């Protein structure tokens, strides 16, 4: 079956089809390898009989999971679409993150051998071409979303919000940037600024700092409309919310990217936009408090 | 326009009318022993009416001669048939067709 | 640089070289082979794709095309090879099919460049007005078909008739139906612009029209009774011998009923199911040579030659039949319940030897009446007649045989039996000696 | 091997595992007829299977009669504007989109000039808003590429200048949801497009040349018509809309001047007068025995998309939504100010007399004249005194030919006097 | 004869591409070339050409081809694409359906069931050759199913008892030649709704002890694959229909009850409109 869309994904066909076999079966294995709550749940569990044997089990999973050759189909099938925002990719970046939870590093080595063996160019820019085609809060969208059928949701045309196009789809990817890069992988982390084996270099870095701006720029422009007002609506609330998580999602990432001592990358940042971004959060956080 | 060959015995009284259905199972033939179409391997009657003109004036014209129970030859003019070219795709154009029409019941 | 005739020292004119040239090329234009591993084969075609996609854009904006149009002026099969050079048309049909293989690969591409080829005529009836090679054309509609079905409308009723007559004046090579398949719907990808008007329009060419038979099995009854007539030592001339038939019901299966008691010539007509471009014969009166007798019509070959008689009907139960034989003059009449009937055969087989033989086909029941006890005669023979039944060898018993087929129904014995005509091998005549 | 085998073994594999999800994916498909309604289920049934039958292959000469056919057999159809949602979830919508697609191709060939098609599916589809929106919610997402492809002339009319916009138009009838929900890429489209309008016409009607029909040119229209149906509602005027749409119209200077100089033009106040002399007494062509009427016409539906587009005062905001500075845009848009002289003349001339003399080709229509005191209303109205002092009346010509035009003859009236009664019901400049 | 094309290779590709040809004119549903084709190739020549045994296989292929291309060819493809509507009507005998048909909860047998949907009228032609207008049709002959069916039933059985044996030389050609066409044959008379119960008892107890058992190529098990589908698709069929008969009466049900409770304050009292109707 690994096989199977292994080969359909490396075929050429400069389009994304449905194939909802593909679907079906990534949300099979990423529910397979879901075995955590990721909550509270029950009481204060003690952390070495049960702990201990949900690492042993998850490892366990992964490892019958990516000794078919996963890894390598995960990785053909998000560079097979160039750049495209599609509900396959987010599918395939489900899977990513299911095999790769608790920072693995089998996988980890597994992906980069792959990578620096089959001088790949399309991955990074497939990457790119992603980061680019994420969303905003689209303060006009909400604006016009708010005065609908007089004032509210009288005319009742559905539960859709058209406010984040895709949200889950770029914490996805992001968390998905951040277990591939997290243990502090040397290699991994300088093989994101390089590529020297690659004849084309693609700065992931770069575009996660762009990125951060963009957000950082709507989160401002959002609180610039809103300080009018005094009081906070529901759909407010939600926004608000998406807006802090993907916020988050987006910080955490970038300091798995330089959370060990990495000379180049700390050079990145630093030569990169961030500054602005740092100074427009602080301005957001001084009158949101 | 046709010429009747009977190649069966018939009684010569019944002779079918007009207004009624006639049950007939021939075979129909090109020339030089060419056939396009039978109507008895499919195992079933063929009924048609005398008014409307449905079918090919040449079996209305061979069908005037031969009596019930009577299996005749025919021949048809290409000038009596479907016309110079004839039908489309089964038919040649200026060619004659031979027919083993044969009456059974009327009705 | 030598298309207008010119002097050949004054410009060399490398025939060897353009054959390297093109025969590099064309190993250059190689498929991957697809026996080995997927990941090769797919990058050698990714690498195909794109570089035949560039070479398009770069080629045939305003060139190439027009370069081996040019190039193909190439209308005589030896004059021109005469005229410039020692030859040079030697191998023009094999680089012809490789370069039109190869432009319909580049044309194929990343299934978004179609244009030249399936987008214009005069290119189209340039290729259509020779009509000696079919593979280029067959890969290029079969790839617009795969892509966008756009280059059949092109395709008008005098390209399929041409297209059609290749069949006829040159012979069968499977080709042509397998480009008119790639003419039509091809499961799906199908339109009816122009390419179901065509589809229309082949059937009432009738060139392309096929005819089938289907006939019922048939086989031939003859006697032991061997007339062994020669020259200057005949002993007997006449002969007489009637049969009867009960249960002659027609339509068992369809109208290919077969029921006839004359006789067939010995040489020409030979017991074989099938053959021949004629539809063959496999029963008495079924080929050229021979006659036949249902009682109403005489046909040889598929034509008509139908005799005329009061009361004509068929062979129906209670209808008797007889035979004469002559052999000083040639008087052959037939006479059904007691009526001879008309057509008079004259000049048959008399250098040779024939048997008495009657064909029969499923559902019947015949009778043989040959004379004495086991025949017995329903009507008088004619005078001047004698009965078949002095032609009887002794020590012996007159039967019925196979007439030398191979093998009958046989459940459990499985016997060969050799090549046995009759009794002798060379000759089937007497021996009067002096 | 042949991995088509195991792709379709998988896919039984899994679609028996995951029975509930065949039984959710099928349920929307399911519908319900009662009792009667089965005998004209079943040739609707027949219809669409033949329909999507000659969807996978194309159509030609024969193929279209037969789809014409097929169609004129299904209008006739009791169940067809009974079960909405029946014709929602049965993917008609799907087929008639791909059988346009189909019909297209590449496009800037127009192989077979008769869109009549897609015209009443779209009418029929899109009469009924009621119940069942969803479905103009489904056309909402083709809208973009049905924008795309805006090609010229429609069969059913015998008018050019836009194929597909009545498709549009109906999609954005009275739906104040789905104009809301438009955004600025499909307007900054059809902005573009409108603004390719601006060469100048030598004869009466040609577009490269060789002219064919040259009744009457209508390609300047179906923008502004189109515009005017996305900027305005079945009462009230949008104004997220309008203010991206007179920014972008604003923005870049499409209107040509035929009679003035210099960047902009747009002068009502000699474009008038030139169309009232070059076409009532001649021809749409200049040397013709005694443009045309799309000049004027191309001028009153912009003025209406104008008109439409301004704020309403005091209604929601009056002097305090920002509503001022685009009431002044629109003010500096003096010619503008000085039309009631345009709204005074009267060049109709009803002609007629005692020797019959019936039908009209060339006459003044009202509904122009109601579209500039629509505009008068809209932008500067008869709240002052002045403009009642200026005018006393909403015209003296008309009212005097309203006034003359009262008789009992079947030549006199039922002509023009219906379009005089309709733009005196429109005219509400003596109201408030 | 018939059976010499098993040694001349040239001629037998001949004839297999004419078979091709022939499959390929007439398809995807056609008018006049249809009947043309019969013309050709009549209803027993097609029966023996079907039925025999000695046959080799490509020109077997090619004729099952050919008689599936020309008679059960549009109508098995607008039956195919109508199966995914699901339209159920409401009259007097759609409410005797359940999900079992005892109380003991049983499976039952997936292929026989009672069905009330809206399926296509069967509307076959009757042209002799001689007639005209002759566009709206299903089957340019009269097959008789009669004997089609029974024809079939015992060419499976025969075709199951030779691969049974796993003789070393097969009907034709090989294994899956004599096997494919048969396969094909009998899906697309079963999705056509032809089989009768019986049959469908025959075929289901046929494959219940097996056809699965012994060793198959690739295309016999697409074939098996598609034959699962359609019986998946017929369980969800009959799955629907229960649901639905079981919801005409819980609304009704619901509706009886929301009349019980008295609470209306229109103008236009003990209207239809008030129990589930938007406006």
């Amino acid at each position: 079956l690994i096989l199977l869309f292994s080969r359909t994904a490396l075929t050429e066909k400069c389009k994304l089809e449905e194939d909802f076999l593909y679907m079906a079966y990534a949300d099979i294995m990423a529910k397979s390898c879901h075995d955590e709550e990721d909550d509270d749940g029950e009481e204060e569990v003690k952390s070495f009989e049960e702990k201990e044997m949900e690492k042993q089990k998850l490892l366990y999973q992964q490892a019958r999971l990516h000794d078919r050759g996963a890894a390598e189909m995960v990785l053909q099938t998000i560079s097979a679409s160039k750049g495209e925002t599609g509900p396959m990719v987010a599918a395939t970046l489900k899977l990513g993150i299911a095999i790769l939870n608790g920072g693995n590093s089998t996988v980890q080595q597994k992906m980069l051998d792959y990578l620096k063996e089959k001088k790949d160019v399309g991955f990074f820019q497939s990457l790119a071409g992603l980061m680019q085609s994420c969303s905003v809060l689209d303060l006009n969208a909400f604006e016009r979303q708010n005065k609908a059928e007089g004032l509210g949701m009288v005319t009742e045309e559905g539960s859709g919000e058209k406010v984040l196009q895709d949200d889950e789809f770029t914490c996805d990817l992001f968390r998905f940037l951040q277990l591939l890069c997290e243990g502090h992988n040397s290699d991994f982390q300088n093989y994101l600024r390089t590529q020297t084996g690659n004849n084309t270099t693609v700065n992931i870095i770069i575009s996660t700092v762009d990125y951060l701006l963009r957000v950082q720029e709507s989160i401002s422009d959002f609180y610039w409309y809103y300080s009018g007002k005094d009081i906070i609506d529901e759909q407010g609330q939600r926004n608000f919310s998406k807006a802090i998580q993907v916020a988050k999602q987006v910080f955490n990432t970038l300091t798995e990217y330089i959370q060990g001592p990495c000379t180049g990358n700390q050079q990145s940042l630093a030569h990169s936009r961030l500054w602005d971004a740092v100074v427009g959060f602080l301005h957001v956080f001084a009158h949101m408090q | 326009g046709v010429e009747i060959e009977t190649i069966s015995p018939g009684d010569g009284r019944t002779f079918p009318k007009k207004g009624q259905t006639c049950v007939v199972h021939y075979t129909g033939m090109l020339q030089n022993g060419k056939k396009f179409d039978s109507s008895r391997d499919r195992n079933k009657p063929f009924k048609f009416r005398i008014g409307k003109q449905e079918v090919i004036k040449g079996f209305e014209e061979g069908a005037a001669q031969m009596s019930l129970g009577q299996r005749a030859k025919l021949t048809c003019t290409p000038d009596v048939a479907y016309g110079a070219t004839g039908h489309p795709g089964v038919i040649p154009p200026n060619a004659t067709l031979i027919f083993d029409v044969e009456l059974l019941n009327l009705e | 640089a030598l298309s207008k005739k010119v002097k050949l020292p004054t410009i060399d004119l490398p025939i060897e070289s353009v054959s390297l040239s093109l025969q590099d090329l064309i190993g250059y234009f190689h498929p991957p082979d697809e026996h080995l591993e997927h990941e090769d084969k797919q990058n050698r075609l990714r690498a195909l794709k794109n570089r035949q996609n560039l070479f398009q854009e770069e080629g045939m904006i305003n060139l190439v095309l027009e370069c081996i149009d040019r190039l193909h002026v190439y209308s005589s099969a030896a004059h021109f090879a005469d005229v410039a050079g020692r030859e040079a048309g030697e191998s023009w049909k094999s680089i012809l099919n490789s370069l039109y293989e190869l432009l319909a690969a580049l044309i194929r591409g990343n299934r978004k460049n179609c244009a030249q080829f399936s987008g214009s005529l005069d290119w189209l009836i340039s290729r259509l007005e020779r009509l000696e090679a079919s593979s280029g054309i067959l890969e290029v509609l079969h790839c617009v078909l795969v892509e966008s079905p756009e280059a059949l409308n092109i395709i008008k009723e005098g390209h399929i008739k041409s297209i059609i007559s290749l069949l006829d004046k040159h012979g069968r090579n499977h080709k042509v139906l397998d480009v008119l398949c790639s003419l039509c719907v091809c499961h799906g990808v199908a339109v009816r612009s122009n390419q179901h008007l065509i589809c229309d329009n082949l059937l009432p060419g009738r060139d392309l029209l096929l005819q089938t038979r289907l006939v019922n099995h048939v086989s031939s009854m003859r006697p032991n009774i061997f007339l062994g007539v020669s020259e200057g030592s005949a002993q007997y001339k006449k002969w007489y011998y009637e049969l009867m038939v009960d249960h002659t019901e027609p339509f068992v299966t369809a109208e290919a009923t077969h029921l006839r008691v004359g006789w067939a010539s010995t040489e020409g007509y030979s017991p074989y199911p099938g053959g021949g471009e004629e539809w063959g014969g496999n029963g008495v009166g079924d080929d050229l040579f021979s006659y036949g007798f249902d009682g109403l019509h005489l046909w040889s070959g598929c034509i008509a030659r139908t005799v005329s008689s009061p009361n004509q009907h068929l062979l129906r139960t209670d209808d008797v039949i007889s035979c004469c034989l002559d052999l000083s003059a040639p008087s052959i009449s037939f006479r059904i319940n007691g009526q001879p009937v008309q057509g008079m055969f004259e000049n048959f087989n008399i250098d040779g030897l024939f048997f008495p033989v009657v064909s029969f086909s499923a559902g019947i029941k015949v009778r043989f009446l040959l004379g004495g006890r086991h025949g017995e005669f329903k009507f008088l023979p004619p005078p001047g007649y004698a009965a078949c039944y002095e032609a009887v060898l002794p020590k012996e018993k007159l039967k019925v045989e196979h007439s030398r087929e191979y093998k009958q129904e046989r459940t459990y014995t499985r016997d060969l039996l050799g090549p046995t005509v009759s009794l002798t091998q060379a000759a089937f005549t007497p021996v009067p000696v002096d | 091997e042949d991995p088509e085998l195991v792709r379709a073994m998988f896919v039984l594999l899994h679609r028996q595992y995951d029975g509930i999800g065949g039984l959710v994916r099928a349920l929307p498909k399911t519908y319900t007829i009662n009792g009667v309604s089965v005998e004209d289920t079943i040739n609707l049934l027949a219809s669409l299977g033949q329909i999507r039958s000659l969807l996978s292959v194309r159509m030609g000469k024969e193929e279209e009669k037969l789809m014409i056919r097929g169609l004129g057999d299904i209008m006739n159809n009791k169940v067809f504007y009974q079960h909405p949602n029946l014709m929602r979830a049965l993917g008609m919508h799907e087929t008639v989109m791909e059988v346009m697609v189909n019909v297209l191709g590449g496009g800037e060939s127009k192989e077979i000039t008769f869109p009549k098609m897609v015209a009443n599916c779209c009418r029929f589809l899109c009469y009924f808003c009621r119940i069942s929106r969803q479905n103009q919610k489904a056309m909402f997402d083709h809208l973009s590429y049905l924008l795309e492809n805006s090609s010229v002339g429609l069969a059913s009319p015998a008018m050019r200048g836009s194929t597909p916009l009545d498709v549009a138009a109906a999609s954005v009838m009275d739906n104040n949801e789905l104009a809301l929900a438009l955004r600025e890429p499909d307007l900054e489209k059809v902005v573009r497009y409108l603004a390719g309008c601006g060469l100048q016409s030598c004869q009466m009607l040609v577009s490269k040349g060789y002219p064919d029909i040259g009744w009457n040119p209508v390609e300047g229209e179906r923008y502004l018509d189109f515009l005017r149906f996305a900027v305005f509602c079945n009462g009230e005027s949008v104004e997220e809309n309008a203010n991206v749409v007179v920014r972008l119209l604003i923005r870049r200077p499409e209107c040509f001047g035929p009679a003035l100089r210099g960047e902009g033009g747009n002068g009502l106040l000699a474009a008038m007068e030139e169309a009232i002399k070059i076409a009532e007494d001649p021809s749409r062509d200049g040397p013709s025995p005694t443009m045309g009427n799309a000049i004027m016409t191309f001028y009153a539906a912009l003025i209406d998309l104008l008109g439409r587009c301004a704020p309403e005062m005091h209604l929601i905001h009056a002097g305090k939504g920002e509503a001022i500075r685009i009431r002044s845009i629109l003010r500096s848009l003096g010619d503008l100010v000085g039309v009631i002289s345009i709204a005074f003349q009267m060049p109709t001339i009803a002609k007629d007399g005692k020797v019959v003399e019936p039908d009209m080709s060339a006459g003044f229509c009202p509904d122009h004249k109601a579209a500039m005191v629509l505009f008068l209303d809209r932008v500067y109205g008869i709240e002052v005194q002045d403009f009642l002092l200026h005018l006393l009346e909403v015209g003296f010509l008309p009212d005097l030919r309203a006034a003359a035009s009262l008789d009992t003859a079947a030549l006199s009236a039922t002509d023009m006097a219906l379009a005089l009664n309709r733009y005196l019901c429109t005219a509400v400049l003596p109201l408030l | 004869d018939i059976l010499e094309l098993t040694e001349q290779e040239e001629l037998l590709q001949f004839h297999y591409h004419t078979l091709r040809l022939y499959s390929a004119v007439c398809a995807l549903g056609n008018h006049r070339v249809a009947h043309a084709l019969c013309s050709h190739v009549d209803e027993p020549q097609l029966l023996y050409a079907i039925e025999n045994k000695y046959m080799p296989g490509l020109l077997r292929a090619g004729y099952y081809d050919l008689l599936i291309d020309i008679h059960l060819s549009s109508y098995a493809t607008a039956r195919l694409m109508m199966n995914n509507e699901f339209i159920v009507p409401m009259t007097e005998e759609t409410k005797s359906i359940t999900l079992f048909p005892d109380e003991n909860k049983k499976h039952g047998l997936p292929g026989i069931g009672l069905s009330t949907s809206l399926r296509p009228r069967m509307r076959f032609s009757s042209p002799s050759f001689v007639s005209i207008s002759n566009d709206c049709y299903q089957y340019s002959p009269e097959f008789p199913l009669d004997i089609l069916k029974a024809k079939t039933i015992q060419m499976l059985t025969e075709a199951v008892k030779e691969g049974s044996l796993h003789a070393r030389d097969p009907v034709g050609g090989t294994t899956e030649f004599l096997f494919v066409p048969l396969i094909k044959l009998f899906y697309t008379l079963l999705i056509m709704g032809i089989f009768h119960n019986e049959d469908l008892k025959h075929i289901l107890q046929l494959i219940e002890p097996g056809l699965l058992q012994m060793k198959l190529p690739e295309p016999v098990k697409l074939q098996m694959c598609l034959l699962l589908q359609y019986l998946c698709d017929c369980q969800v069929r009959h799955r629907i229909e229960a649901i639905v008969a079981f919801s005409d009466d819980f609304v009704a049900k619901l509706q009886d009850n929301q009349r019980f409770r008295y609470n209306e304050v229109m103008q236009a009292l003990n209207m239809s409109a008030a129990l589930t109707a938007r406006k």
